[PDB]
């Protein structure tokens, strides 16, 4: 089986190790997405 | 464009009650994912010794 999960065992650290050494650059994604909700409701396309 | 747009303190709380609240079910439900990222090490640790 340890070959067959390959790509299980590569997503079962690496997914982690990006999320976690990304921790803070997630912390700043949810900075940014809590923003776009909050502010800008009402705006059109070109500067949505 | 001449159409009006409005702000107020009111809404910097509101965006800070947004970032708490979402913030801690998204760490608490993706750290749960990842938890199960920690388990995918546990199996592959226990198959390994």
């Amino acid at each position: 089986l340890i070959t067959s999960l390959s790509g299980e065992k590569d997503r079962w650290g690496k997914g982690a190790q990006d999320i976690s050494d990304q921790k803070r650059k997630l912390v700043g994604n949810v900075s940014l997405s809590t923003a776009f909700i909050s502010y800008c409701g009402p705006f059109n396309a070109e500067y949505r | 464009m001449r159409r009006q747009v409005y702000v107020t303190p009111k809404s910097f709380l509101s965006y800070l009650n947004s970032y708490k609240t979402l913030y801690i079910e998204k760490y608490d439900e993706l750290d749960q994912q990842e938890e199960s990222f920690k388990i995918g090490l546990n199996k592959i640790q226990e198959a390994t010794i």
